[PDB]
């Protein structure tokens, strides 16, 4: 995609950590919730920020 | 010499390593499988604090392993004619086989 | 009690130099301590101002040890000679404990003001 | 009240003076404490018996007893002059406790005393010994230290298994309340080493000569060089204390904006991975006089002993 090239060209020497590629370029998110109390504090509503 | 080989000497001293190794092999004998162990040790030395006891293992594990070792999962045996209380899930028995006595 | 040098050390004669070949003649007062094999000298002191190479042959007689020295340190002491404007040099890489013992015994029984 | 009360009035000097004899009259006070010893007879890091001081505790207002003590030594006459010389050489550092030299008549002789002001009940050696030789049936010193500095309260030691790491992993939160004390102790140690180097003092640093506020005392094994050439020896201090820096999480304040715990966290660049300069800055700030070479990247080490050291 172009998000990938955008973050890669902002790196000074070409290298980036691998842990920040799905964190900044992924299009889809999956959340796994154990109980309702955790549901209220993480993704209540129809839009949330993470 | 052990103090000054830890905190004053900067390189390895081979003679003292040999000496300490001989001391350990004589007063502290070990049989090791992959995290199982049996030790035969000098009782008089251990009551004066010259070789390791069960409390020293507790302290070392506390500050170097981040676990608490309960003394209800350790054992001790003061009679040698019945072997280790446990090793690799086996108990020991001294039986008569033929003309002599063996451990099974 | 936690102390620097309980028991002391010694010194035999020594030579030194500045360049690769200034290793000319007996030019220092190099202290030493005994190791099981090969004896390691600690501190270089004499009326030397800028000297880098402090030298002595191999126990075999084959080689000859090479040493680079630090930047100098000031001191003036007392003797029937009077104020001896000297410079004592520590070999490269001498750790703090060895300098401690050297300075200890020196300033202890060798004068200084 | 002219030999127990005259002594008590001379000990106060010119400071605040609401003291109380933590003992009996002008005889000493014996206690069981941990020391780091090395002479030509004995060596080790063990618990011994102290026998040559008389301690007075300071009162607050409302006559409440606080954690501030006056420890009045007593010894020979050559040690007295030697210690006074070295103290006057070092007296301007903020990391040095305040000393007071005076003479007093005990029965028919004038005995010389040295007073140390506003010390703490325990040293750093006591904390390190308590955590490195832990026994759950005999741990009164650890509990007293934990309660005094407001990590927990005396009811925390009733929910037994309180010390276990796997059951009750909340004990990590209690241990991490001691971290800023340890960081302040480290900073003061570096200050003291700088003062020693400048004045021309030589001596080895041990954990039983620092109290839990960070101040230093006891210059009885120190010698003099020319100024600019002093040598502090710090090889058993740092390495004996090393296991306690990760248990108490001392360096936590370095994740905050100004090394200030009342401020937000530092926001880092997301594509940053090097951090080699930061490691060198940290090493210089906390271990300035550790005299073995440190490689932030272990691909530049000399053998596997070096790899262990730097990792
Ligand atoms: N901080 C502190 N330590 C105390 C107190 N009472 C006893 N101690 C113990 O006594 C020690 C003080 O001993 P001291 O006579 O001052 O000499 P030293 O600490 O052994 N150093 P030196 O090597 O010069 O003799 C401390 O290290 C500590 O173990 C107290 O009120 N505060
Ligand atoms: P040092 O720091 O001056 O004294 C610490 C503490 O240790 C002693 C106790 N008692 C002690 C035990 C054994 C020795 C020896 N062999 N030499 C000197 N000191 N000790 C001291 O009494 C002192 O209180
Ligand atoms: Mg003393
Ligand atoms: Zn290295």
């Amino acid at each position: 995609n172009d998000a990938l090239n955008n973050i890669i060209n902002n790196a000074r020497d070409g290298c980036v950590p691998l842990n920040i590629i799905p964190l900044t370029t992924a299009a889809k998110l999956m959340v796994v919730i154990p109980d309702y109390n955790t549901y209220k504090n993480t993704c209540d509503g129809t839009t949330f920020t993470y | 010499r052990l103090y000054e080989c830890l905190y004053r000497n900067r390189d390895v001293d081979t003679d003292f390593v040999n000496e300490f190794y001989a001391y350990l092999r004589k007063h502290f004998s070990m049989m090791i499988l992959s995290d199982d162990a049996v030790v035969c040790f000098n009782s008089t030395y251990a009551s004066q604090g010259l070789v390791a006891s069960i409390k020293n293992f507790k302290s070392v594990l506390y500050y170097q392993n981040n676990v608490f070792m309960s003394e209800a999962k350790c054992w001790t045996e003061t009679d040698l004619t019945k072997g280790p209380h446990e090793f690799c899930s086996q108990h020991t028995m001294l039986v008569k086989q033929g003309d002599d006595y063996v451990y099974l | 009690n936690n102390e620097l040098s309980p028991v002391a050390l010694r010194q035999m004669s020594c030579a030194a130099g500045t360049t690769q070949t200034a290793c000319t003649d007996d030019n220092a007062l190099a202290y030493y301590n005994t190791t099981k094999g090969g004896r390691f000298v600690l501190a270089l002191l004499s009326d030397l101002q800028d000297l880098k190479w402090a030298r002595f042959p191999k126990s075999d007689g084959t080689g000859t040890i090479y040493t680079e020295l630090e930047p100098p340190c000031r001191f003036v002491t007392d003797t029937p000679k009077g104020p001896k404007v000297k410079y004592l040099y520590f070999i490269k890489g001498l750790n703090n404990l060895n300098r401690g013992m050297v300075l200890g015994s020196l300033a202890a029984t060798v004068r200084l003001q | 009240s002219a030999d127990a009360q005259s002594f008590l009035n001379r000990v106060c000097g010119v400071s605040a003076a609401r003291l109380t004899p933590c003992g009996t009259g002008t005889s000493t006070d014996v206690v069981y404490r941990a020391f780091d010893i090395y002479n030509d007879k004995v060596a080790g890091f063990a618990k011994f018996l102290k026998t040559n001081c008389c301690r007075f505790q300071e009162k607050d207002e409302d006559d409440n007893l606080i954690d501030s003590y006056f420890v009045v030594k007593r010894h020979t006459f050559s040690n007295y002059q030697h210690e006074e010389t070295i103290y006057n050489l070092l007296k301007d550092c903020p990391a040095v406790a305040k000393h007071d030299f005076f003479k007093f008549r005990i029965d028919g002789d004038m005995v010389p005393h040295i007073s140390r002001q506003r010390l703490t009940k325990y040293t750093m050696a006591d904390l390190v010994y308590a955590l490195r030789h832990f026994d759950e049936g005999n741990c009164d010193t650890l509990k007293e230290i934990l309660v005094t500095y407001n990590c927990c309260d005396d009811d925390y030691f009733n929910k037994k298994d309180w010390y276990d790491f796997v059951e009750n992993p909340d004990i990590l939160r209690v241990y991490a309340n001691l971290g800023e004390r340890v960081r302040q102790a480290l900073l003061k140690t570096v200050q003291f080493c700088d003062a020693m180097r400048n004045a021309g003092i030589v001596g080895v640093l041990t954990l039983d000569n620092q109290d839990l506020n960070g101040n230093w005392y006891d210059f009885g094994d120190f010698i003099q060089t020319t100024p600019g050439s002093g040598v502090p020896v710090v090889d058993s201090y740092y390495s004996l204390l090393m296991p306690i820096l990760t248990l108490t999480r001392a360096l936590t304040a370095e994740s905050h904006v100004d090394t200030d715990l009342t401020k937000p966290y530092i926001k880092w660049d997301l594509l940053k991975y090097d951090f080699t300069e930061e490691r060198l800055k940290l090493f210089d700030r906390y271990f300035k006089y550790w005299d073995q070479t440190y490689h932030p990247n272990c691909v530049n080490c000399l053998d596997d002993r070096c790899i262990l050291h730097c990792a």
